[PDB]
């Protein structure tokens, strides 16, 4: 994701703390949820009793 | 050659300057925005050269 946005940088402007990769993290997680209700999929790895 | 003769020369020299007053000498800033706290920073000076 920085790679990315490479040559931004985001800060809380109230002090010196850029955003840790708990945040990211956690974005990326509800992305790739999204992505798996975008088309009917499942992403990753999972085992199904059915 | 030239014991009892005039000599006159066209010169190129550097340019040099001296400050002989400063002027609106101070202005100041708090920023304050993006950084951990509240910063002085002196702005550019006025020289009367």
């Amino acid at each position: 994701v920085k790679a990315y946005m490479f040559g931004i940088v985001v800060q809380n402007p109230d002090t010196g703390q850029p955003m840790g990769d708990e945040f990211y993290n956690h974005i990326l997680e509800r992305a790739v949820g999204k992505a798996e209700r975008a088309l009917d999929i499942s992403i990753l790895p999972d085992t199904q009793h059915e | 050659k030239y014991e009892n003769h005039t000599v006159t020369l066209k010169i190129l020299m550097t340019l040099r300057y001296v400050v002989s007053d400063i002027l609106k000498e101070s202005r100041y800033q708090y920023t304050k925005f993006n950084q951990p706290k509240s910063k002085f920073e002196n702005l550019p000076q006025k020289l009367l050269l």
